[PDB]
């Protein structure tokens, strides 16, 4: 139900640091309101 | 004047606030202050650094879920 | 707007590195991760902050 | 509540507390008002000035 544990769960899932930075960049790119629904789901 | 400006601020003991680096004699920081909180610690004249903001995040999520319903 | 990256500037370390408040800033992307042409750093705390803002403003009901 | 980040005002609470514990004033609404005018003298960016002034006008009015 909460969303604060999903981030550390994803951090444990990815494992690699630089892939986590790339995922953070992609999620920020979604967060700054230019990415549509199709881009984020894909 | 003419060298007497140093003794002018001695008598009232609190008269200026523009730049007080010494305590009583008025006449790396960004990265040091960043590691604790946000930009409200500016303009001043690891697994243990995360939980202190985790508690704040639990409180904020709890309050937001309370007001949203 | 297509967000045609921002390219990598390196001469005299002209990329610049300073933390802003990192939330509600609108720097058209252009972020970096540390554990116009202005880029601030991004940590995970601001990620939780602006996702909390995003899913709060997305679901009005 | 605030549609944005609800922790920021709590951060602002610290932004008053250690502000009032350092210098004790050199002369409790007046410490808020002197803040936005001692802004242009610094070499800080205009976005930081904008966020500082909207933060103090949230509490001024």
């Amino acid at each position: 139900n909460e969303e604060v544990t999903f981030f550390e769960k994803a951090k444990r899932y990815i494992g690699n640091k630089h892939l986590y930075t790339e995922f953070l960049k992609i999620l920020n790119l979604y967060s700054q309101d230019i990415l549509d629904l199709d881009d984020l789901v894909e | 004047q003419s060298g007497s400006f140093l003794c002018c601020d001695t008598c009232p003991k609190s008269f200026h606030f523009l730049c007080l680096d010494p305590p009583i004699d008025p006449n790396k920081k960004i990265e040091s202050n960043f590691i604790k909180q946000n930009n409200n610690v500016k303009i001043f004249a690891t697994q243990i650094d995360e939980n202190s903001i985790k508690y704040d995040f639990f409180d904020k999520i709890y309050k937001s879920k309370m007001v949203q319903k | 707007k297509v967000w045609k990256k921002q390219r990598l500037i390196n001469k005299k370390n002209q990329l610049y590195y300073e933390p802003l408040q990192k939330i509600g800033y609108q720097n058209n992307g252009n972020i970096q991760i540390i554990p116009d042409f202005k880029i601030t750093q991004i940590d995970e705390n601001s990620i939780k902050y602006d996702f909390f803002d995003k899913i709060y403003k997305s679901k009005m009901v | 509540e605030s549609p944005g980040s609800q922790s920021q005002l709590s951060e602002y609470c610290a932004g008053l507390k250690l502000y009032f514990d350092k210098c004790l004033g050199n002369m409790l609404l007046r410490l808020i008002s002197v803040l936005p005018e001692l802004i242009s003298s610094t070499t800080m960016d205009l976005q930081s000035c904008q966020l500082l002034i909207k933060q103090t006008e949230d509490f001024l009015v």
